[PDB]
RNA sequence: GGUUGCGGCCAUAUCUAGCAGAAAGCACCGUUCCCCGUUCGAUCAACCGUAGUUAAGCUGCUAAGAGCAAUACCGAGUAGUGUAGUGGGAGACCAUACGCGAAACUAUUGUGCUGCAAUCU
RNA sequence: CCUAAGGGGGACUCAUGGAGAACAGAAAUCUCCAGUAGAACAAAAGGGUAAAAGUCCCCUUGAUUUUGAUUUUCAGUGUGAAUACAAACCAUGAAAGUGUGGCCUAUCGAUCCUUUAGUCCCUCGGAAUUUGAGGCUAGAGGUGCCAGAAAAGUUACCACAGGGAUAACUGGCUUGUGGCAGUCAAGCGUUCAUAGCGACAUUGCUUUUUGAUUCUUCGAUGUCGGCUCUUCCUAUCAUACCGAAGCAGAAUUCGGUAAGCGUUGGAUUGUUCACCCACUAAUAGGGAACGUGAGCUGGGUUUAGACCGUCGUGAGACAGGUUAGUUU
RNA sequence: GGGUAAACGGCGGGAGUAACUAUGACUCUCUUAAGGUAGCCAAAUGCCUCGUCAUCUAAUUAGUGACGCGCAUGAAUGGAU
RNA sequence: GAGGUAAAGCGAAUGAUUAGAAGUCUUGGGGUUGAAAUGACCUUAACUUAUUCUCAAACUUUAAAUAUGUAAGAAGUCCUUGUUGCUUAAUUGAACGUGGACAAUUGAAUGAAGAGCUUUUAGUGGGCCAUUUUUGGUAAGCAGAACUGGCGAUGCGGGAUGA
């Protein structure tokens, strides 16, 4: 699929609360911190003897991930997140289609 | 060599279009979008400013829809204008403006909304909407219906639109279809629109053609020549027509030189009548007998 | 692979009538529905918005809500050993007034009209409908109608 | 089964009077394979009411042994005697519904002399079910 | 009654081939300064109603016309079907009893009706 | 799968056929006529759609925000999907209007944890400040066994609890398959349908084949064959008496009443089956819990030892071969 | 990156071709780490299979001797004696 | 009101399909015409026209029976006029009302060991058979569905015997 670099959607900001220009960019999940309570809890449950104490997932079935668009409002810099459907291919600001052309 | 197409099977399975669609007169897509009313406004009718242009006439009716058929609220015709001082160019853009103003004033007088919602008194070519008067009845609201006519900036239908809007009807519209709208600089030139309102384009044509091609001037603008109407004084014809229409918009039917029964009897003379079943049976018998 | 989608089995129910395809006549969009009206549900295939489920095709209900282009209809559906009130949102293209009202509403006015007159004339009148009773005695005259004697016909092959 | 319950025929050899209209005729048509019906004569009605007549008084089956019982329950319908009740039944009168519902369903015995060889087939084909139209009287004489 | 505009039902209104059409309307028709749109003023836009024509559109009529619609001492109470029997028949199936009841076929008839406004010899 | 294949508006009419135009032809492009959709609409099929939902052009982001209601599956729980509104903010159009993704019916995912956005709000509880952490609301990271454990074999050394809810015999229903018998009669038979045969079709019977099923039996009905012995059936191989012939005799073939009476000795094989040699009047076919193991035998299969080949990394497998193996 | 198989183990297919046919010394061809060598075989290892030929007997799915594109023989997972 | 099953239909769309007849071959070949003319002739094959025989679970214009939704009043109808920030050009409406009229035929039949409402808990979650409809299969005391009735859970009279 192809999404443009910009988009004019509703802004949640208290001083925007309207349609404004947004800069579209893709969402990348941040690295897992070592001091999160869940990680900080799981690192002690793993210490000592006993082996692997929590599940480790192996039966993968999906081949695609939902692509999330991180919309930057150009006025108040408030971010927004929009999920798309599952697509195997995704580029931002690609070449627009040309209808009526030859091969 | 090829299959004959108009078979009895082709006729049997053919679904004829709607009567007024096969006539090529009604676009039922647009009609559905226009007529259909918000169901929670139960029996309040939507009002259509039906504008139609013939080769010689302008018809502007205000219509509400009902199951038995559409019902006319008020109507204004271009051939009414001679009563108001416009005899020629009854299909101008300016004649369209006059017809729109006439239908607006006539409808408002029928309702009783004359003191309030007088309309744009000083026609200047500015874009403006009929604004409601606070603590009073809202302006009569009408939606334009151009039928199958194409929407082009400068078309005559929007002249009727402008005339009705200046007459006090609340007809929602945007000024980007009036003659004088600049698409590149999205604003409406008031002077050119004003020129078109008061027959300025016709006057300019008379001026340009008179001193350039005088024979075409004699053939085209004949009625002005026999009327001693010059290019400069056309604006005052429409200006006086506007004032006359605003003074008295009531409908005066033409006096009819014959009664309805006399017209019916006269017209029934030139109508062929269907044969009797016995008559055509006799015709078939005669044809067979003469075939041997 | 069983398939039980939303519009499964509606091959013929959601078809247009023969030689009745295309645009909808506008008497559909001109009818006025009030809360409390009795309406019939019949899905129109050409309008895919506001379409009822196949169960409600052919059911009759009460309008309870009127919106911009739709009406809310109440249907009682048997689910097990009881009924459940269903609240269906239908575009008015799929909805028609039920004609069962008008015949009864006519009888309501007709009954009142007859009853008040009987009071005026100082008499009484019975208003209940009656099932078709057995017919009374009658005399059959035979001028020109002497009975014809019919007998069963012999068997015969007709190919 | 529902039709027979609405006609109050809840046991074998149980009899009831029905006023013929389209609605009741269509009711009886559904119960035809299980019932025998016919047009009863006056003497049949009188014998039935005299020998086996019981009234429904407070949901109780009370014998019609005195005209006081009939009056106390049908006086508002101008039925003051067993003969009034028989007349209301025979010439189907304005108060037929109340009088017939007051009568408990008659409990006949098996016929003296039996049925035909096989009952559960229509009277036209040598059975006993359905409409026999005057032979209901002979059957009731066998059965009462 | 004719015509126009806007419609309702959406072929009894459609289709083919012919013929006729007074008044009015509609229409075809003429021109390119202007608003506007095209390869193309053909369509669309504007202007004249002035130069012309009912040729066409439109309307009506004709056709043992096609189609469509309706009706039926048409087919046919047939096909089918609900209910019943310790009915028939090896079976396949069939008859009968109490009810409901088609389609094709055949024949005949018909060929838009109508609402609001305006207009007209 | 799609920034258009979403949304709005506008203009136009498709498949195909016919008649024509230099190269140009069955197929290029252009023109007219016919053309109810016989085209197209991402992807299955179905529905729907003609001044459009199809083709082309203009503008766009409503594929947006808030949280409720409803329909389907339904327990009237979840998930998914959809519908109709409310309050906003917008797109488009002259406008009425339409638009909360794809014309409709499929295209998808909890708890815990992580992460991002929002609120920049609440908490870190002796009091503060700043980092860090934890909360509140919405997404994403995934469970396809799709209401969602983190998971390789083998046992011929085996165990237990059970199961006739369930296989490996018999029996029972059925008779496709196997076997046997009719009907018709195109032909064969020197001529000649029917002496003897008999195609294309069609009607059956049998339970001596193998299937199909899973009704009985898994707190066991001893599951191959042979030997031994009795009896029964007839669809008769021989022997009695006959009828027919393409019956001269002899031999043979077809048929009837007939089961009274008989139907063998051996080589090879565990075999049933088979195949030869030989005798004979003849060496017919079957049943009896596929008769018959408290009658035998134990060659076979089907415990535990062992070998080979192929397969497996291996333990091991083989409905492959081979040898040794308690019969109360 | 090198070595090592008396380490575990492995050890190929398809076409045409010789003054009859048959076969294929031979050639061409794809491909492997290598393409089963010396030997041995219907062997306790061969399915087809009671293989074919000979011998043994009146008669032999048995036995022996040969043959060999060998389902699936083969060299210290030892081969042949 | 709704329906698309049985039936029916195919000189009605889709699809399948038998046979001729008359035409066009000008955009089928063969043969025979021609010293070379595609311009004919005889022929088969194609198409076209009007006919013809036979069909359809995933074809259809038509279209039952049975089964199925709703209504048959007092919470109704009607007359008058009050509220609203919704709606209308509006005094229009919409919704809810005030007040007034219409009584036992208060608006079909029949019946009603009465109607309504709640809490709590048991066992069950192997089913099987018959009529009729029906799928797979040659069929089955076979496998799987639809409606009803049964057996299970049930004796008794009959079918000799038998859920
Ligand atoms: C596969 C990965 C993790 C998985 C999830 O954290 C697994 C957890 C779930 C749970 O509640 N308790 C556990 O012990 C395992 C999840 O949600 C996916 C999106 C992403
Ligand atoms: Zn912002």
């Amino acid at each position: 699929v192809n999404v443009p670099k910009t988009r004019k959607t509703y802004c949640k900001g208290k001083e925007c609360r309207k349609h404004t220009q947004h800069k579209v960019t893709q969402y990348k999940a941040g690295k897992a911190s070592l001091f999160a309570q869940g990680k900080r809890r799981y690192d002690r449950k793993q210490s000592g003897y006993g082996g692997q104490t929590k599940q480790i997932f192996h039966k993968k079935a999906k081949t695609t991930k939902k692509v999330v668009l991180r919309l930057e409002c150009v006025v108040c810099k408030t971010k927004a997140q929009l999920p798309l459907k599952r697509c195997k291919h995704f580029e931002l600001g690609g070449d627009k289609k040309q209808k009526g052309q030859a091969l | 060599m090829q299959k004959e197409f108009r078979t009895s099977a082709y006729h049997s399975r053919f679904q004829t279009p709607f009567r007024r669609r096969q006539e090529g007169k009604t676009d039922y897509y647009q009609r559905k979008r226009l007529v259909t009313q918000h169901k929670a406004k139960y029996n309040s009718p939507k009002y259509r400013l039906v504008v139609r242009f013939t080769n010689k006439d302008i018809i502007a009716q205000i219509v509400s829809a009902h199951i038995t058929g559409d019902v006319v609220f008020t109507a204004a015709y271009a051939h009414e204008l001679p009563r108001y001082g416009i005899k020629y160019g009854l299909t101008n853009w300016s004649a369209a403006y006059a017809v729109g103003l006439l239908v607006a004033r006539r409808a408002l007088q029928k309702l009783g909304l004359d003191e309030t919602y007088t309309g744009v008194e000083e026609v200047e070519g500015e874009f403006e909407l009929t604004e409601a008067v606070e603590d009073g009845p809202r302006p009569f609201k009408v939606f334009l219906d151009i039928g199958l006519q194409r929407t082009t900036t400068g078309a005559r239908v929007f002249g009727v639109l402008k005339g009705a809007s200046d007459g006090g009807l609340y007809v929602p519209h945007s000024p980007n279809r009036f003659p004088g709208w600049d698409i590149e600089a999205e604003e409406l030139d008031a002077e050119l629109l004003r020129k078109y309102i008061f027959g300025g384009h016709v006057a300019e044509y008379m001026e340009e053609l008179l001193d350039d091609d005088e024979e075409k001037y004699k053939s085209i603008f004949k009625n002005y020549i026999e009327e001693e109407i010059e290019s400069e004084d056309v604006e005052e014809i429409y200006a006086n027509a506007h004032e006359a229409i605003r003074a008295d918009p009531s409908f005066k039917p033409t006096e009819k030189k014959f009664t309805k029964e006399q017209y019916k009897a006269e017209s029934k003379k030139y109508r062929q009548q269907k044969l009797t079943r016995a008559e055509r049976q006799a015709k078939v018998a005669k044809k067979i007998a003469e075939f041997k | 692979g069983k398939s039980r989608g939303y519009r499964s089995g509606t091959r013929y129910a959601f078809q247009r009538d023969f030689k009745k395809h295309g645009a909808i006549p506008l008497s559909t969009y001109l009818k006025v529905y009030k809360v409390g009206d009795i309406v019939d549900i019949k899905a129109n295939g050409s309008i895919q918005k506001g379409m009822p489920h196949k169960y409600y095709h052919g059911k009759t209900g009460i309008v309870y809500n009127v919106t911009k282009s739709s009406v809310g209809v109440i249907i009682n559906k048997v689910v097990g050993n009881r009924y459940i009130e269903k609240r269906v949102n239908l575009r008015v293209e799929h909805v028609k007034h039920s004609a069962c009202r008008q015949e009864f509403l006519n009888r309501v006015k007709s009954n009142a009209a007859k009853k008040r007159e009987a009071k005026a004339n100082g008499e009484t009148v019975y208003l209940k409908r009656q099932a078709a009773k057995p017919r009374g005695s009658r005399i059959i005259s035979t001028e020109g109608n002497i009975p014809q004697t019919l007998a069963p016909v012999a068997y015969e092959t007709f190919i | 089964r529902k039709v027979l319950q609405l006609l109050r025929l809840t046991q074998i050899n149980a009899g009831v009077f029905v006023r013929l209209t389209k609605a009741t005729s269509e009711l009886i048509k559904l119960a035809e394979p299980y019932v025998a019906y016919g047009y009863p004569s006056l003497s049949t009605i009188r014998q039935l009411v005299y020998k086996r007549g019981f009234g429904k008084v407070n949901k109780q089956r009370i014998a019609l042994s005195d005209n006081a019982i009939i009056e106390a329950n049908l006086g508002k319908f101008n039925i003051l005697s067993i003969e009034d009740l028989i007349h209301e039944i025979y010439t189907v009168g304005p108060n037929f519904k109340q009088v017939s519902n007051f009568l408990w369903p008659f409990k006949l015995s098996n016929p003296n002399g039996g049925f035909r060889a096989r009952k559960f087939q229509h009277f036209i084909q040598g059975g006993d079910t359905g409409n026999r139209e005057q032979f209901i009287n002979a059957l009731v004489k066998q059965m009462n």
